[PDB]
């Protein structure tokens, strides 16, 4: 009956045995990734988690971390365009408008 | 007087596809635990105390182990979830390892020849039980503490260990000797019958509540999905269910209208067939996205020299599919630069209907060192041995070796890996086929790389006015008058131009005003002219 | 090489006793 327990990661590509293929040596001994996988699915089952991962270098993500049953819905957040910039400029400038601090010239 | 659960049956186990392996495992590891004890004691034998399951990942290894655990009248199985034992202090991993066997020793000392079975499931035996060699840190001590417990000075007779791993040859040899982990089984990809049984197991529940439409068929789905691994089958079924459910979130419950329409929900063939193409992409199967990226502008027919190449490719594929004294075949495509050899290899590969097709180009290895390239090529060549047909394409051979005319310079190691790999037949039964692509045949001839390959093909350039006119006509540019002027000016002489360079001169000429286009095109073509 | 391990040490606190016994026993007597 327990409700969701959402966990937000960040820069999840920092822990992956794929960046060591390039010129360099940082594989975090790879065991890190093992542990994480074994917790999401494995011998012991859990039915309340919504792990969300976000990263900036999609090409360094391990391959064993995208099979069905694990993180299995990709998506891309692109830059905004004219309408997006207009909306986001309006949002961050609603406080001043109500108090008439903002001039009418702008 | 029972060691097994009084009530059981395999048809309830939930496993489908693995029948013979289960029978052999039972014969080996359970024949001497179900006979009447008197005869066994008269024989004076000892029971088996190990099993090792290895194979491709995602085919149901954990499930079989867990079900063998929940099988018996044995106490609930313990679990060591891989790297759960490591610690920073001195001599703490050994405490963790020793803590597991305590209950077994206690029972053996208390009772005798009567205790209840204990089962220990070890995940990823490869993580820690590496070869005992220099120092490795904690690896050498843990391996000894383990090897000295299963069979040591004191004798245990009520234990059984299961070990799961996808790479079998990195386990320390001593561990895998008769007396300790002995019986080793391999679980591979399933063939038709396995897919049929798995789909039945995963669709029975829906079938029970009538929730499944009569339009859907299971034999067709089993036939159409080839080299799918079980987990992918479950994913396909879930995707179908989600699509069917989302079909109603915009019609009945979106408008909060009578749910009877929503209660008429029924997954149909459309859901499955529209979910087999945009949700699931196998890991050992054909992937219909790269080929749309390599043959950018189709394959037009500019004359004879295309038909011959395509026919030869078809002949090679046909030979490799129906021969027994020749399992491995090769072929090399070569020609001048800017002629099309990565858009005629892709077509030959894609027109074969093999269940496995892969392309290994240098475009996705920018900045790699040598060993990275070696391990990438070996990994791509590992997969093709685990399917009963395949086709691996090696693209731009001369950029892999890092060739450069000055010197000369190149990478020895990649060349050796390639030369060893082009002469390695797959395990018994399976087949293969390899296609290459290069633009400097002679330099390859010097390194002794035309002994490995079993044939070669030649792709020529445009070499007569008629063929240029035909290509221009099919591409669809320039009008009747311009066509006539070009034909009358260029017919007398001869031309020698690639087919990926024509598409650029057309564009460069199509950027002036309508009056000067033909003149600029002719000037560019004349300037960029030569002979063999 | 990255594997660096460690050993450790401990302390105590201690309390007061030795003659409280005499006072308690004298009271009881
Ligand atoms: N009959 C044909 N044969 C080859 N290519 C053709 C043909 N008809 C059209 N093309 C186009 O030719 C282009 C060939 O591009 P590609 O990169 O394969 O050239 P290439 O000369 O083989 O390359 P590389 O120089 O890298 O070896 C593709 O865009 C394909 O659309
Ligand atoms: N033989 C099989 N029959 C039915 N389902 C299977 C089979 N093998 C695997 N599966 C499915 O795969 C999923 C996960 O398998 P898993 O135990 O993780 O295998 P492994 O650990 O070897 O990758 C399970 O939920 C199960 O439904
Ligand atoms: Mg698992
Ligand atoms: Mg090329």
């Amino acid at each position: 009956n327990s409700g969701l327990h959402i966990i937000i990661f960040d820069e999840i590509d920092a822990i992956c045995k794929q960046r060591g293929s390039m010129a360099g040596s940082t594989g975090v001994h790879d065991t890190v990734v093992n542990q994480l996988l074994s917790k999401i699915d494995g011998v012991e089952q859990l039915n309340n988690i919504l792990v969300i991962g976000m990263t900036n270098r999609p090409d360094l993500i391990d391959e064993a971390l995208l099979r069905p049953g694990r993180l299995e819905v990709k998506m891309e957040i692109g830059l905004p365009d004219e309408k997006g910039r207009l909306q986001i400029l309006h949002i961050h400038t609603a406080r001043m408008r109500g108090h008439q601090l903002l001039s009418a010239d702008v | 007087q029972s060691i097994i659960n009084p009530d059981w049956n395999f048809e309830k186990m939930g496993i489908g596809g693995l029948d013979k392996e289960f029978s052999d495992i039972f014969r080996r590891a359970f024949a001497s635990r179900v006979f009447p004890p008197e005869i066994v004691e008269q024989m004076g034998c000892k029971h088996v105390k190990g099993i090792l399951l290895y194979g491709p990942p995602g085919c149901g290894k954990t499930l079989l182990a867990r079900q063998i655990g929940k099988m018996l009248n044995a106490r609930e199985p313990k679990v060591v979830n891989g790297p759960e034992i490591l610690n920073k202090y001195v001599g703490e991993s050994e405490a963790n390892i020793r803590k597991l066997f305590a209950d077994a020793e206690e029972e053996q000392r208390r009772l005798g020849a009567n205790s209840g079975l204990h089962i220990i499931i070890f995940d990823e035996i490869d993580a820690i039980c590496k070869q005992r060699g220099g120092s490795t840190g904690v690896h050498d001590t843990v391996v000894n503490q383990l090897l000295s417990k299963i069979d040591g000075v004191e004798q245990l007779n009520n234990i059984l260990v299961i070990g799961m791993t996808n790479r079998p040859d990195l386990i320390d040899e001593a561990l895998l000797r008769p007396g300790r982990l002995e019986v080793k089984m391999e679980i591979g990809l399933p063939d038709e019958k396995g897919r049929l049984q798995i789909l039945h197991i995963h669709t029975a529940r829906m079938r029970g509540h009538q929730l499944l439409s009569a339009d859907v068929d299971i034999k067709e789905l089993a036939v159409e999905t080839k080299n799918f691994s079980g987990a992918e089958l479950e994913g396909l079924v879930r995707a179908a269910q989600s699509t069917a459910m989302n079909r109603h979130i915009k019609a009945s419950t979106k408008v909060e209208v009578d749910m009877e329409k929503a209660e008429s929900l029924q997954v149909t063939r459309g859901d499955f067939l529209a979910s087999l193409e945009n949700d699931i992409k196998p890991a050992f199967g054909t992937n219909q996205e790269d080929y749309a990226s390599y043959i950018m502008n189709g394959i037009i027919k500019w004359g004879d020299p295309v038909t011959r190449v395509l026919d030869d490719g078809e002949l090679l594929v046909q030979q490799t599919k129906n021969s027994d004294r020749t399992p491995l075949v090769s072929v090399l495509l070569e020609g001048p630069p800017h002629s099309g050899k990565t858009a005629l290899a892709a077509k030959i590969a894609e027109e074969s209907n093999f269940p496995f097709i892969k392309i290994c180009s240098p475009d996705k290895m920018i900045g790699f060192s040598e060993t990275a390239k070696c391990q990438a090529m070996k990994k791509i060549f590992d997969d093709a041995y685990k399917s009963q047909l395949s086709c691996v394409v090696v693209d731009d051979i001369e950029r892999l070796l890092d060739y450069v005319p000055i010197g000369p310079r190149f990478s020895n190691l990649v060349l050796q890996a390639l030369l060893v790999l082009l002469k390695k037949a797959p395990p018994q039964g399976r087949k293969l086929l390899i296609i290459g692509t290069t633009s400097r045949k002679d330099v390859l001839q010097e390194m002794e790389m035309l002994n490995a390959f079993s044939t070669t093909i030649h792709v020529p350039n445009i070499a007569t006015g008629e063929q240029l006119l035909e290509a221009l006509e099919l591409l669809g540019n320039f009008k009747d008058k311009e066509r006539t002027t070009i034909a009358q000016q260029v017919k007398g002489k001869k031309v020698w131009i690639g087919i990926k360079k024509l598409l650029m001169l057309i564009e460069m000429s199509l950027q002036m005003d309508p009056e000067y286009r033909v003149r600029k095109f002719l000037a560019l073509l004349r300037e960029e002219g030569a002979s063999p | 090489s990255i594997s660096k391990q460690a050993l450790s040490e401990i302390e105590t606190r201690h309390s007061e006793i030795i003659k409280l016994e005499n006072s308690i026993r004298e009271l009881h007597d």
